[PDB]
């Protein structure tokens, strides 16, 4: 799929939000990620992020020399576009 | 099966997590059109969702996200 770094990531997620507002679904998916990359060397300090709408998909891979700078700035863009809702 | 509490989804859902590290899936469903928000933890042997429609929701979300994150990464 189309493999983008995180600041990439973030804009192309923040576009999908965006085209997911009055019809469409946003997935997003987040999973351990060893490092393959041939069929059935592992690494153990990556974790793997794919958004989706349905037509058009990214991925992610984020590391522990990131993780710092990538997890605030996903929480903010999370708030900044999963409005929407009751206050109570 | 789905749960209406945040706290036990949660707890029950970073157990699942350490139980098979490799196995463990995170799904995040987000419908705008529809004003709904959708949790599945899975690990296609048990699986955990919750669903909400409350605002308050969003930054436990984003919280549960960053730890298993954290988690992930780490050794």
């Amino acid at each position: 799929m189309v493999l983008l770094e995180s600041e990439q990531f973030l804009t192309e997620l923040t576009r999908l939000f965006q085209k997911c507002r009055t019809s469409g679904s946003v997935y997003i998916t987040l999973k351990k990620y060893d490092g393959r990359t041939k069929p059935i060397e592992p690494a153990d300090n990556k974790c793997l992020l794919r958004a989706t709408d349905g037509k058009k998909k990214i991925s992610t891979v984020v590391s522990s020399k990131e993780v710092n700078k990538f997890q605030m700035a996903y929480s903010n863009l999370l708030r900044a576009n999963m409005d929407g809702l009751k206050k109570r | 099966p789905q749960y209406q509490t945040w706290e036990e989804f949660s707890r029950a859902a970073e157990k699942l997590y350490l139980a098979d590290p490799m196995k463990a899936r995170v799904v995040l469903k987000y419908r705008h059109s529809d004003g709904n928000l959708c949790v599945k933890v899975t690990d296609d042997l048990v699986c955990l969702v919750y669903k909400t429609d409350q605002a308050q929701d969003v930054k436990k979300i984003e919280k549960f996200h960053s730890q298993l994150m954290r988690l992930m990464v780490a050794k």
